[PDB]
């Protein structure tokens, strides 16, 4: 029954920082972004 | 014999019964090993996913 115990916090919370992560990444992956904007406004720079 | 009579009893069905409070506490242990068991191996696995 204790080992079952300190087993059944092992079975649940690491599940926490399962998500945590996922969701951590979630704005991280996020950034392929304005530099984008620059590198396209400059090349109409550059046209004209 | 009937002094004797009077006396001679019992423990039978003690002992009966102690045979089954093992079988009971043994029942309680195999079903505590199995949910100790299906708690260790959730440990490694959110260690592994995290």
């Amino acid at each position: 029954k204790k080992k079952a115990q300190d087993l059944e916090k092992f079975k649940f919370v690491l599940d926490h920082k399962i998500k945590e992560l996922k969701r951590d990444i979630v704005p991280r992956e996020d950034e392929i972004t304005k530099m984008k904007q620059e590198t396209n406004n400059m090349d109409q720079y550059l046209k004209e | 014999n009937k002094m004797l009579q009077k006396e001679k009893e019992s423990h039978a069905k003690e002992i009966d019964e102690r045979e089954k409070t093992i079988r009971d506490k043994g029942r309680r242990i195999y079903e505590l090993k199995k949910k100790t068991q299906e708690l260790e191996k959730f440990k490694f696995v959110l260690d592994y996913k995290i």
